[PDB]
């Protein structure tokens, strides 16, 4: 049953293993782009995701 | 001056047109501790906006 409240059952995802260093396409979150995946020094708040 | 961060999400799906808030009655024996007058309502501001 599907009503006006967000749809909260579904097929779970899969996670890929994660590569580094190489230009690869990239779905972080429902978030896609395309590009170079490196350790950054920047510190996020608890919160913030991106 | 003062940030305020996200703390939940809830995803009822109800509409909401009113509210109300609830407050702490202290009942002791130093007080009648009855519903007439052995309430006690404290130290208490809330401000709405």
């Amino acid at each position: 049953e599907l009503l006006h409240a967000p749809a909260t059952v579904c097929g779970p995802k899969k996670s890929t293993n994660l590569v580094k260093n190489k230009c690869v396409n990239f779905n972080f979150n429902g978030l896609t782009g395309t590009g170079v995946l490196t350790e950054s020094n920047k510190k996020f708040l608890p919160f913030q995701q991106f | 001056f003062s940030a305020l961060e996200p703390l939940v999400d809830l995803p009822i799906g109800i509409n909401i047109t009113r509210f109300q808030t609830l407050l702490a009655l202290h009942r002791s024996y130093l007080t009648p501790g009855d519903s007439s007058s052995g309430w006690t309502a404290g130290a208490a501001a809330y401000y709405v906006g």
